[PDB]
């Protein structure tokens, strides 16, 4: 919002940003270290060895 | 049959090591505005009358 004579309220008087997850539901920790990983499947006609 | 490829190690020159103390600034904020007259006045009659010139 800005005002003719100069006057404005920017996108850090009614906020604060930065960089956060995108969600923040699932968290994993190996053993009692914080940690993340990618579990992956197989998709199914594919040899699970090679 | 193999039994060679001898590894060598590096040096990694060329870094620019500068130091920094501590001083004396001012500070300054920059702030949006208008120019305005310092004197200005409308020119508004004072009586009732056709303007003839």
């Amino acid at each position: 919002k800005v005002n003719p004579d100069g006057s404005q309220v920017r996108l850090k008087d009614v906020a604060d940003v930065g960089l956060g997850g995108q969600d923040y539901s699932i968290n994993a920790q190996f053993n009692g270290s914080p940690a993340s990983g990618i579990a992956i499947k197989l998709a199914t006609g594919a040899n699970a060895l090679d | 049959c193999g039994k060679s490829e001898a590894p060598p190690p590096a040096q990694t020159p060329e870094v620019g090591i500068v130091t920094l103390e501590a001083q004396t600034v001012t500070l300054n904020t920059e702030l949006p505005g208008r120019t305005n007259a310092f004197r200005i006045a409308e020119v508004r009659p004072q009586v009732n009358g056709i303007i003839l010139k």
